[PDB]
């Protein structure tokens, strides 16, 4: 019903916001009195100095965190620091049987990608049967995951089809 | 002198003229080509891989041939050449701690030449100054040299060169900076 | 300087520097004492209304109200009121406001409520104090009575123009390098600043443009620096 | 008719279905079903006006950098690199396809990369001089880009420098290379740094 007050506010366009001041104010401070509503000191500096700068983006971090113990992830030479973030270099140090490190280079942290790229492969595959058999497994699965993830869902599944595929 | 010099230098735009440019400007160095060279490394080298114009400019493939004309003068400056120029000789009177082998101007010259190579080698930023130290330690290909000699008494620049594995025979050849125990693990390293 | 009048037998400066000498109250009196027309200088008066005429009246509303204020913690409380010539440049100023309001009805008003003007009896107490207060006279008890009650006129919150203090001669300095920690003369102090609001030397932090029409006497008077105010600074618009 | 070829072939090509991904005992075919689909997808458009298969090759494209898989877009590339190996599916105009509207500047370097190496694969599209015509192409996604872009994707998007140093190298068996310079005219009028 008061759309006069709204028409008022609409017509508001001066940058001179102190007349209402003045018209408001005055009897707002006679029948409310509270001068000091908050005299609690209030003085923080926003942005002094707040970074990581001495490791990789920490979203990776805490998924790797997550991993089983059984995982032993290490670091390659450098080409993975900011920007592709990831050199999954992983030995599956456990009960069950060893087989070659992975490679598993992922993307930036949008994730418009996944991990598997296997670059050393060419020659640590095609030589043993039994390893061929295990890549040729975890090819199949890997082509059958839906948009897998960074660490888990890869790392998930190539261990899953190393100790699958034994047979 | 050299500011201008390779100011102007910066333009060519034609890598043969660009090669013709620099060895003339290592020729005319001499009769100072000591103290000439160390402050053209000193106060150049720092700047022309620290600011984005300095980015922008070194952007280009003239500045292959500098890094050239860096280690070329360079080792004649370690060299026992003395190069007393009396048209020159009373002019050579300076005092600078160079904001830091042994306690020698020349000696930390090239050892904050080493630590800003190392600098530029740092990664979370590629620049055209990472293409610049890549061109100068192919340009380290040489003989009786002198960079980065890995000397036993500080010389971290070994260090660093396992990070140029990121970028080999050159590889081979740029970790051999002195045959030390340290040096032939480094080496091992690096040929992995 | 605003007397714009037709040629008479003597100057307005002149004119109303001797206006002092006049009679004791009722400066609807005194208008007549001295002149009424001669005063008008442009229709679009609307200027001081809502930058000096609340400005001026709040002023004088402060210094009535001070008078009570006697045993206050400090021994000349918050003003002295013992000059009278200073008073007398506001009873001069009041009578030609009233001059105003008589041509241009956008006056000064009591800001409160009931008018029933209102400026009378103060005028007559300023005059009151005026006799106490013009030249080797003493302050008087009649009109700390007078002014002692309030009518249903009288506002607060005043500006009160001043300077942050800087004590740090071997004492405190509670700052760095950068990041201050946060802890107006023609109005234009909102809760917080939506315009340019040039920062100054100690009180004004005036906007740039101020969205003026005719005002620009006061801009081009002070676009150099100010009273206490050669510390034109340019505090940012950090609202909040 | 293009529609619902792309539909035909995302059904067939979407095989991946994680149903009761649970780690459950439920139980190389990426060669021989590559080889099937690959001659139903030759099969359905050698008869599907074939005039217009070029623009269907686009929107080929539309399905390659569609799914971020990049274990399945290098299986999409090296089957495809294949159909085309059948002497279907010109090389040129794949690559020309696959080249534009989908460059992704260090927005997919992975996809990047992979893309390039294909390239690299089918850089052979032997053709008339109207080769020389897609590096032009190529330099333009060189030159958005500032090289100041991050200490990771160095060797990654050096896949650039690679395949053009392999075209201009092997210009002396590949393509004469004075069309190179005046190709390479687009991007520098006689000196532009």
């Amino acid at each position: 019903q008061p759309l006069l007050d709204a028409v008022l506010a609409n017509i508001r366009s001066p940058v001179f916001n102190h007349s209402l001041y003045r018209t408001f104010v005055p009897a707002m401070m006679a029948i409310h009195g509270p001068p000091i509503v908050s005299p609690v000191v209030c003085s923080r500096k926003r942005r002094f100095e707040e970074d990581e700068r001495q490791s990789i983006p920490n979203v990776l971090q805490g998924e790797v965190a997550r991993l089983d113990p059984k995982f032993l992830v290490n670091l390659d030479p450098s080409h993975c620091s900011n920007n592709g973030t990831v050199h999954l270099i992983c030995k599956l140090d456990d009960k069950d049987l060893p087989s070659v490190p992975p490679l598993e280079l992922s993307v930036p942290a949008d994730y418009p990608a996944q991990s598997p790229m296997w670059i050393d492969r060419q020659w640590q595959y095609d030589a043993n049967p039994f390893l061929q058999s295990v890549h040729r497994c975890m090819t199949s699965r890997l082509l059958q995951l839906p948009d897998k993830h960074s660490v888990t869902a890869l790392l998930n599944t190539w261990a899953q089809s190393i100790h699958q595929a034994c047979l | 002198f050299c500011n201008n010099l390779i100011k102007e230098l910066l333009k060519e735009t034609r890598k043969e003229h660009t090669l013709r440019a620099v060895q003339l400007l290592y020729s005319i160095f001499c009769l100072d080509m000591q103290q000439v060279t160390l402050v053209l490394l000193g106060h150049i080298l720092p700047g022309l891989l620290t600011d984005s114009s300095k980015w922008h400019s070194l952007m280009d493939p003239p500045g292959t041939a500098l890094a050239k004309l860096a280690v070329w003068c360079a080792l004649s400056s370690y060299s026992s050449h003395k190069g007393q120029a009396s048209s020159r000789q009373k002019k050579r009177h300076r005092e600078d701690i160079e904001d830091y082998n042994m306690r020698d101007p020349l000696n930390r010259v090239l050892a904050n030449l080493f630590l800003l190579i190392s600098s530029i080698l740092g990664s979370r930023t590629a620049g055209p100054h990472t293409q610049f130290v890549q061109w100068f330690m192919e340009e380290c290909v040489g003989c009786l040299e002198q960079d980065s000699r890995g000397s036993i008494l500080q010389f971290m620049p070994f260090t660093t060169v396992s990070e140029l594995v990121k970028v080999s025979p050159k590889v081979v050849l740029a970790i051999t900076d002195l045959s030390l125990p340290l040096g032939r693990q480094v080496a091992a390293k690096a040929i992995a | 300087p605003h007397f714009l009048n037709t040629p008479d037998k003597s100057p307005g400066d002149r004119l109303a520097e001797i206006c002092a000498k006049i009679t004791d109250v009722d400066i609807d009196k005194v208008m007549i004492n001295l002149k009424t027309e001669e005063f008008v200088l442009d229709m679009n008066t609307l200027q001081a209304l809502q930058q000096l005429l609340q400005w001026v009246g709040d002023f004088v509303l402060y210094l009535l109200v001070s008078l009570p204020n006697q045993g206050s913690p400090l021994r000349p409380g918050h003003s002295f009121l013992r000059d009278g010539t200073s008073l007398g440049m506001l009873r001069e100023l009041m009578v030609v406001i009233r001059i105003w309001g008589l041509l241009k009805p956008s006056c000064l008003p009591v800001y409160t409520a009931t008018s029933d003007d209102s400026m009378s009896l103060l005028f007559r107490l300023l005059t009151k104090l005026w006799i106490c207060c013009r030249d080797e006279g003493a302050a008087s008890p009649a009109s700390d009575g007078l002014v002692s009650r309030l009518q249903p006129k009288q506002p607060l919150r005043l500006r009160f123009g001043r300077a942050p203090t800087l004590p740090s001669s071997t004492s405190t300095l509670q700052l760095d390098g950068l990041t201050r920690a946060p802890g107006l003369h023609l109005g234009a102090y909102p809760t917080e600043e939506c315009k340019a609001c040039t920062r100054c030397g100690c009180v004004t932090m005036l906007k740039s443009p101020n969205k003026t029409t005719a005002v620009t006497q006061w801009e081009q008077r002070w676009i150099k620096n100010c009273l206490c105010g050669g510390l034109w600074r340019r505090v940012p618009l950090s609202c909040s | 008719m293009e529609t619902q070829l792309q539909s035909i072939f995302e059904e067939v090509v979407k095989t991946e279905i994680i149903e009761e991904a649970f780690p459950g005992m439920f139980m190389e075919d990426e060669k021989t079903k590559l080889i099937s689909c690959l001659a139903a997808f030759r099969q359905f458009w050698s008869g599907l006006s074939q005039e217009s298969h070029e623009q269907c090759v686009q929107w080929i494209v539309k399905f390659i950098h569609g799914q971020h898989s990049p274990k399945r877009i290098s299986f999409l590339y090296d089957c495809l690199a294949m159909a085309v190996e059948t002497g279907l599916l010109p090389p040129r105009m794949v690559c020309e396809s696959l080249i534009n509207s989908d460059s992704l500047e260090w927005e997919r370097t992975q996809l990047w990369a992979l893309t390039f190496k294909l390239v690299r694969k089918i850089i052979g599209g032997v053709d008339y001089k109207g080769v020389r015509d897609l590096l032009k192409a190529i330099l333009e996604k060189i030159l958005t880009i500032p090289n100041t872009v991050s200490s990771a994707v160095v060797q990654q998007l050096l896949a650039a420098r690679e395949v053009i140093a392999y075209i201009l190298e092997r210009n002396a068996c590949l393509l004469p290379a004075y069309f190179a310079v005046t190709e390479i005219r687009k991007l520098y009028p006689e000196g532009k740094l």
